[PDB]
């Protein structure tokens, strides 16, 4: 809900989101919902952007209305950040748990210490059910099980309130008397040496004392108490494992990248080299959370969010099964409302006007092939 | 008489008119609040913006004209029992003050950060912000001005010269205001992460202890109010 | 003028509830807006309440206020209860936006997003500036306690949020499964200035040496800003602006 | 120059100095992108150059060759991840004038000392 | 490198998106000079005016 | 007599000599003076150097020590006219200042920005440099500490005693010739970007603010005109 | 592997061995970019004749 107002070029390359899936639409508080896909880390990673060196794997999503069980990266869980390597692609796969009833939209994220948000795609999921039913239960090494929707909450109360009413306790003995204006002018006129005197020091002194005295007592006590504790785990973790995926089949040249101003299509012309030895055809077109798919090659069937799929969005001028060898040059147009509604087309405002994206090729038997390509983005007026 | 229950509007007005605003960004904040761009989000959080600022500068210059047309002329023949009254209605613009800084600068500047430490800010005029830079402050600098112009015109201490700790207490909060572009400036550019203690941050702090000239502000008011009717009784 | 003795005496205490309330509520909002904007990220957050950063930097940024209230009540009035107001005054800010925003709008649990004790330093900075009415004693002896007390008086509250957790084959405090599960879309992991280990970090000492450090600190900034606070007193009447 | 005109006539009427650090220094740090908008805006005229979308001022600064001055050393919108929708040129407008308050303010104050008529007797 | 000719004959011409070609030498020089001048001019007749 | 003709020597000077030196770094900026091992470097911006220190020094001693040696022993008996005479002279050394300080801090310095924007520096002696530091600097030094000495020695409002303001005037902008050190030190090492706007440079700014004293001075000089030939007609 | 475990003075006593630069390197520590091969003693009771 946070992208849409970032810079398009930026969106665009960053990092790419593909293969995405969720286990569940529409889920009962308690219940577990799953999000999986990959990224891949665009090589023209911009400069203003600090590279992902320090890495948050994040969910984009109004406040707790779920709360992440779990977050994996690899096959690894990683609750701390973690360090990605530029052109390396990832698995990942985050767990949720409802809380909160309602309908949420919700983003897989990415946080870079030096770049800020990259919001991936955002799927409705429907939470139904009623927020007093969920549970958080953990169980520690010391063998008790807590609720962390609750634990700890009435002595931080108590603690508070008692440190609290010490405080108002000092400020209302103080202020029996009269405060201001009196005492003001007995300090002006003359020595004042008459409105602080004993028992005031006396009261001073046992409040100092019992202040001191009920720290120590209460840290004693705390510590005979949870006599085991550790320190906030933190720290980025390095070695996230890559994706090994094979080299691609198919080599893909752009030759100039155009939009209109305004308008809702983006155009290029594209020179396919078909490697290997199965006619492909191109299938999809993902430039930013916005995947333009040619029907008549390919169908999404992951339940992909409908305001960023465009399921005949992506015209090929000779889309024909491309032999093994062949090489041919096409004019490809990726148009849908999304490239207005997302604000692809602001691209005009921003200060480097260079896109990247994603195409999927498709053979006959099935199996895709996925190719970067990435381009200056020419707009043009008349 | 002396103190009336203008007090008592006091501090119900500001009360009431930032619970309901509360409860507005309670129902507005998620649908119609989380996307800038959408629809929804002009008619509920853009108009509310607009709407205002335009009642901020229609309130502020009726008050504060009001407040300077009828100012006192004849400060000199003012009775000792009228200053007292004219002090006790000072010390109600100060609680006026003081409530309204209180709902600016804690209240909405802290329910801020939750939610920018919670979503993901889309635009320089998120619903809330609308709320904290565009009513919680420009609501008590109204105010504060309002005050300082009553003390000026009505209580004879206050006139003949302009107090340099009121001047600070009035002028170093609204300060904070266009500082509203250093926290935009430097959010946007300087400063990608979400840190509330990051320093695109110090100059609502700076501005923020301009507040201690309370301290100097109180003590002249106090001494305002000790000129003739000082007692006795105090200091007998 | 007054009436009497007696009238003169009810709106002198009519004026200390009103002044109260003055001085009270803007010691609110300007505290708190420093506070948060110089310590809240630590503030907010259990999983950022640790030993190194946070034991460092709240008792330092924090004591600014009370130096200041300090050295123009006690020195106005012999009101020995400038820290204990500012301090009360920033907790009841932040727990009134903790439970009607943090917890009401947003719906973070308060074992999550609770405050910071600060009361035992207030009392100590209090006591110690009425008791040796010296203003380089309580700078140097009051903050020093104000800065040490610190960790100590919130050890009973974070305690059992420091209790080990096995958590899907990983090491995890509480705090920081807490931090884990209430997804902060705008805060990620890495913001988190928190103790991390260093090579120079010998033994079992990180706790003690940032408190040590905050007092110092609090001694510098307490000086600093009880002249700031005397500044901020002047009663003159700048001709023009 | 029409920083400068407001700057003093917000200085003559209202002679307060704080008005005039206030107002005045706002409206000289909000005027000034508008104020040479009518100059640079032909150089800002997008030009397919090479392949590549360029400014005609990025063309200016391509072709007539700084040696000394490197295209990195151009400290320039660059675009973040954190930049919402069209607002560079305001958000930076009303910074400049924040801050052009506050140096109006402490060199109020630098040019009274400046003015200090005073005999130093001994050097 | 010997470069022989006039520097008056050196041309850049440059085409834009917009379809107007100008050259780089002088494009745009005459309204920057206008306008500095212009508001130069604004500020002198405040100064005389005063003077 | 009073103001007589000096004041056209004095402004011509400074505009034909620093002309000729335009045209001089023209002719010879490349072409002997672009790379700093050649021997024609040598003969026509190192022997340039060396010829425009010793002038500076030789020049400086005279004329600060001729205005020393010259100064008026019997100030007390000095007419009003020779006083508004002196006065006259006095604020035609200011103009010289005034020009001598333009020619240096705006015109060489600035031109030595393109200069460094356009070349490869190739040492602490570019054939400009020589020109600016080691030119529109010691000029404007000679020409501060003349006026500084003439006031001083001639007129009586500025004897008995050293002004703050224009020993300000005159040692701040002095101060920017000692700062190429920094110049060069934050060159070579610290920042290798040809940066105008490095922190390397605000030792140049400082000591540029300190110009500003010429407020002071100026005001100082105008109490000095009007002494005893104030008028009347000015206030009357 | 140290060549000698009892020297005289003036005599060379030689350490070998290899050291593997772990890839989970900790973020608090900053990366090897700049590192120096030194010898932990307590002063210069040897002195570092060569090092490779
Ligand atoms: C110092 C001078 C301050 C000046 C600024 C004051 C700002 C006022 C609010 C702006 C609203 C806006 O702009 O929005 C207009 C809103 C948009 O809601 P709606 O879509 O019509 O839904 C129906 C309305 N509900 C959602 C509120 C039910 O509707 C309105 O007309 C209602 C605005 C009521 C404001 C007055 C009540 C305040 C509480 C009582 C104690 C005072
Ligand atoms: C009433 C007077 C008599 C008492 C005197 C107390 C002397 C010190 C006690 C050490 C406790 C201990 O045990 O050592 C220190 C314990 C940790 O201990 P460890 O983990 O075992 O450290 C292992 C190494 N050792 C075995 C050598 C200890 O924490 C600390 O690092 C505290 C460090 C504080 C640094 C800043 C101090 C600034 C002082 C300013 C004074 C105005
Ligand atoms: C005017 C002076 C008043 C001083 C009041 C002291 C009250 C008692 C504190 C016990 C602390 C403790 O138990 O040990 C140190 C622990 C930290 O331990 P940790 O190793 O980080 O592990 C944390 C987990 N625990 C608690 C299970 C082990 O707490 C502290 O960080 C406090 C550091 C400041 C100590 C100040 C006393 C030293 C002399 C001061 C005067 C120069
Ligand atoms: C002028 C100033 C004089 C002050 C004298 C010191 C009074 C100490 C009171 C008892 C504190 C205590 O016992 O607790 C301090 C704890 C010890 O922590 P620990 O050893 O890690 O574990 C807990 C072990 N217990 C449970 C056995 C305590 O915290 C610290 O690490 C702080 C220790 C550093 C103290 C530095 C003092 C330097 C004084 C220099 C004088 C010239
Ligand atoms: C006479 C009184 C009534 C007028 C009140 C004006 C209210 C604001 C108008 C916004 C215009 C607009 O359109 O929004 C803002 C436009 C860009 O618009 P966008 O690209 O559509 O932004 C997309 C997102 N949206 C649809 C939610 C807008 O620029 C800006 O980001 C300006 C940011 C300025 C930040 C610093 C302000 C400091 C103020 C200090 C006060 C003392
Ligand atoms: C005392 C107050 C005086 C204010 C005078 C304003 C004159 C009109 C300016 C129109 C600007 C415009 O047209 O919009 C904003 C544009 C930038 O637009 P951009 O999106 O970066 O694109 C650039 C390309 N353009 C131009 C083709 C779109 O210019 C600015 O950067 C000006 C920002 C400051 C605006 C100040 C007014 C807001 C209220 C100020 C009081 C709190
Ligand atoms: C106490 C101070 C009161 C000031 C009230 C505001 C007066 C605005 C005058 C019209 C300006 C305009 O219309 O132009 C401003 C332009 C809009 O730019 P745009 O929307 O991006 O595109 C151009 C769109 N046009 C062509 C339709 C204009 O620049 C900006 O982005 C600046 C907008 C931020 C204004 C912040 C004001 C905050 C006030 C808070 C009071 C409590
Ligand atoms: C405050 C006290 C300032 C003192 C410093 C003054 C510096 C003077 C210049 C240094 C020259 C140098 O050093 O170089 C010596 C130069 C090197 O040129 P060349 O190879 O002989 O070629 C032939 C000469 N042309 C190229 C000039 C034609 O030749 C000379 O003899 C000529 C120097 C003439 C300087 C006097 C004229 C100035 C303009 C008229 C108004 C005053
Ligand atoms: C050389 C430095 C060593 C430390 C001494 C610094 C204290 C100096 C403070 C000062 O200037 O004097 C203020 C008061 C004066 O009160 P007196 O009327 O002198 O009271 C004397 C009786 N008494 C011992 C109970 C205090 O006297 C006091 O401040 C209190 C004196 C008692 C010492 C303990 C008080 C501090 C408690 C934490
Ligand atoms: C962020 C920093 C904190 C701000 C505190 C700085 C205050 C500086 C003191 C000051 O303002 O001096 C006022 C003089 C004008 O003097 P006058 O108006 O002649 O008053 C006569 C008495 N007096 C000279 C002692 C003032 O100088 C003037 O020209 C008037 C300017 C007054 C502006 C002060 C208002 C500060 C609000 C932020
Ligand atoms: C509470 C803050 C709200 C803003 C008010 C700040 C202005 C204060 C300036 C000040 O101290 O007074 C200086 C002059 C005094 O001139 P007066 O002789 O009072 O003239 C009154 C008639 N007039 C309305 C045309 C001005 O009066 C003026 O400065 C001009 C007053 C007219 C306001 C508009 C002037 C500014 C134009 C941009
Ligand atoms: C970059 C910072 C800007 C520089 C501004 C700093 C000016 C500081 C004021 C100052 O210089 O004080 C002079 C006194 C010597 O006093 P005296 O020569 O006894 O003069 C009697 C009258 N007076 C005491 C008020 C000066 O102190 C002395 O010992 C004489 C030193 C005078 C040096 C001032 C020249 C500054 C030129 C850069
Ligand atoms: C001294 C500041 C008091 C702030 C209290 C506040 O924010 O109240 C809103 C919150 C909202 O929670 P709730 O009471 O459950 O009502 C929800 C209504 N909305 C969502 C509109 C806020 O609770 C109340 O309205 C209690 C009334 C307190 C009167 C001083
Ligand atoms: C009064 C203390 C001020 C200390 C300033 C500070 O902490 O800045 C941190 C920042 C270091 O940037 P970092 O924390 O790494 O920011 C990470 C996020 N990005 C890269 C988007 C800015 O340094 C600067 O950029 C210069 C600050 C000048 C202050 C007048
Ligand atoms: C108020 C500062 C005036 C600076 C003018 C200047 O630098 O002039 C040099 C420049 C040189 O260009 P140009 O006139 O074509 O003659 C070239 C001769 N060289 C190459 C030696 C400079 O133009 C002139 O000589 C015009 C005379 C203006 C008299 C105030
Ligand atoms: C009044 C503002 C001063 C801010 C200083 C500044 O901008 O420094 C930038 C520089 C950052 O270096 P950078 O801009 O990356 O320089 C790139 C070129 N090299 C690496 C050759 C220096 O930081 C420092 O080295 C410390 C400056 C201390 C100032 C008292
Ligand atoms: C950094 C603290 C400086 C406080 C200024 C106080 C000045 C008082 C002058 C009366
Ligand atoms: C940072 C601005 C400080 C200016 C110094 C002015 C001092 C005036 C003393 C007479
Ligand atoms: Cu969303
Ligand atoms: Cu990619
Ligand atoms: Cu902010
Ligand atoms: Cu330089
Ligand atoms: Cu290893």
């Amino acid at each position: 809900h946070g992208e849409k107002s970032q810079a398009a070029f930026m969106r665009m390359r960053t990092i790419h989101w593909y293969d995405l899936s969720w286990s569940k639409e529409k889920v009962k508080i308690n219940e577990t919902v799953e999000i999986k896909g990959k990224f891949h880390v665009f090589e023209g990673w911009p400069e203003t952007v600090d590279e992902p060196d320090v890495a948050f794997l994040n969910v984009g999503m109004p406040g707790p209305v779920f709360i992440r069980k779990e977050s994996y990266i690899g096959g690894q869980l990683v609750p701390r950040s973690v360090r990605l390597e530029i052109g390396k692609t990832y698995d990942f796969r985050v767990v949720l748990k409802a809380r909160r009833p309602g309908d949420w939209h919700v983003h897989t994220m990415m946080n870079v210490q030096g770049g800020g948000p990259i919001i991936g795609p955002g799927k409705w999921i429907t939470v139904e059910g009623s927020m007093s039913e969920f549970r958080n239960p953990v169980t520690t090494l010391t063998g008790q099980t807590v609720d962390l929707e609750n634990y700890n909450e009435g002595n931080t109360y108590f603690w508070h309130a008692f440190w609290f009413a010490i405080g108002v306790a000092w400020i209302g003995y103080w202020s029996r008397r009269p405060i201001f204006i009196p005492r003001l002018l007995m300090v002006d006129a003359g020595r004042a040496d008459e409105l602080v005197s004993a028992t005031d020091r006396k009261v001073a002194m046992g409040f100092l004392a019992a202040t001191i005295l009920i720290v120590v007592m209460a840290m004693s006590s705390a510590n005979s108490k949870y006599p085991i504790t550790i320190p906030l785990q933190a720290g980025t973790m390095r070695g996230m494992k890559p994706l090994e995926l094979p080299a691609p089949t198919v080599s893909v040249k752009v030759e100039d990248a155009t939009y209109r101003v305004p308008g809702r299509a983006m155009r290029m012309k594209l020179t396919i080299t078909n490697h290997g030895n199965s006619p492909i055809r191109l299938g999809e077109f993902y430039t930013a959370s916005v995947r333009f798919l040619d029907s008549d090659v390919y169908k999404d069937t992951t339940g992909y969010p409908e305001d960023l799929l465009a399921e005949d969005g992506l015209s090929v001028s000779d889309n024909s099964p491309l032999a093994p060898g062949e090489t041919r040059t096409v004019d490809v147009t990726a148009s849908d409302a999304a490239w207005e509604v997302y604000r692809l087309s602001d691209i005009i405002y921003d200060p480097d006007s260079r896109f990247a994206g994603l195409l999927f090729f498709f053979d006959a038997t099935g199996n895709r092939q996925v190719v970067q390509i990435d381009a200056p983005l020419i707009p043009s007026f008349m | 008489l002396l103190d009336k229950k203008w007090l008592t509007f006091a501090l119900a007005i500001y009360t009431v008119f930032y619970l309901w605003v509360r409860w507005y960004e309670g129902v507005y904040g998620w649908s119609a609040g989380l996307d800038s761009f959408a629809p929804e989000f002009e008619t509920y959080w853009m108009n509310f913006l607009y709407t205002e600022i335009v009642l901020e500068i229609v309130t502020a210059s009726i008050l504060w004209g009001y407040l300077w047309k009828t100012r006192d002329r004849n400060l000199a023949a003012l009775t000792p029992r009228e200053e007292l009254r004219r002090n006790f209605t000072h010390l109600v613009w100060l609680v006026a003050y003081a409530w309204a800084i209180y709902w600016g600068a804690s209240y909405f500047t802290e329910q801020d950060g939750t939610w920018h430490q919670t979503i993901v800010r889309d635009t320089d005029f998120t619903p809330s912000h609308i709320i904290e830079f565009y009513l919680s402050y420009p609501i008590y600098i109204i105010t504060g001005f309002a005050a300082f112009i009553y003390a000026k015109t009505r209580l004879p201490f206050f006139a003949k010269g302009i107090s340099l700790p009121y001047l600070v207490l009035v002028v170093g909060p609204f300060m904070i205001l266009p500082n509203v572009g250093l926290n935009e400036w430097g959010h946007t550019f300087w400063f990608m992460e979400e840190l509330f203690v990051a320093p695109l941050h110090y100059g609502f702090v700076i501005f923020g202890w301009l507040a201690l000239a309370v301290m100097g502000t109180l003590t002249q008011t106090f001494y305002s109010f000790a000129q003739g009717g000082l007692g006795q009784s105090l200091c007998e | 003028a007054v009436r009497s003795h007696a009238e003169a005496v009810q709106v002198s205490r009519t004026i200390d509830w009103m002044a109260l309330f003055v001085v009270f509520f803007v010691i609110v909002g300007s505290y708190h807006i420093h506070a948060m904007l110089t310590m809240g990220d630590w503030d907010f957050w259990s999983d950022w309440k640790d030993r190194r950063l946070w034991v460092t930097v709240t008792p330092i940024v924090l004591v600014t206020f009370p130096a200041a209230v300090q050295s123009y009540l006690w020195e106005r009035y012999r009101l020995p209860w400038g820290a204990t107001v500012c301090v009360l005054g920033l907790l009841l800010g932040e727990w009134i936006n903790r439970y009607f925003n943090f917890w009401g709008w947003t719906y973070f649990p308060i074992n999550f997003v609770f405050p910071a004790s600060l009361v035992p330093g207030a009392i100590i900075l209090d006591t110690v500036l009425m008791l040796s009415g010296s203003y380089l004693f309580t700078a140097i002896v009051g903050a020093m306690g104000w800065g040490l007390i610190f960790y100590p008086g919130n050890w009973p509250i974070i305690a059992p949020l420091h209790v080990p957790v096995e958590y899907n084959g990983m090491l995890m405090s509480i705090a920081d499964i807490q931090g884990y599960n209430y997804v902060r879309t705008g805060t990620p992991e890495y913001i988190r200035m928190v103790e991390k280990g260093t090579l120079r970090t010998f033994g079992k000492d990180v706790a003690p040496v940032s408190a040590f450090f905050s007092a110092f600190m609090s001694i510098l900034i307490y000086f600093m800003w009880h002249f700031i606070g005397r500044w901020f007193s002047n009663e003159r009447f700048l001709q023009s602006t």
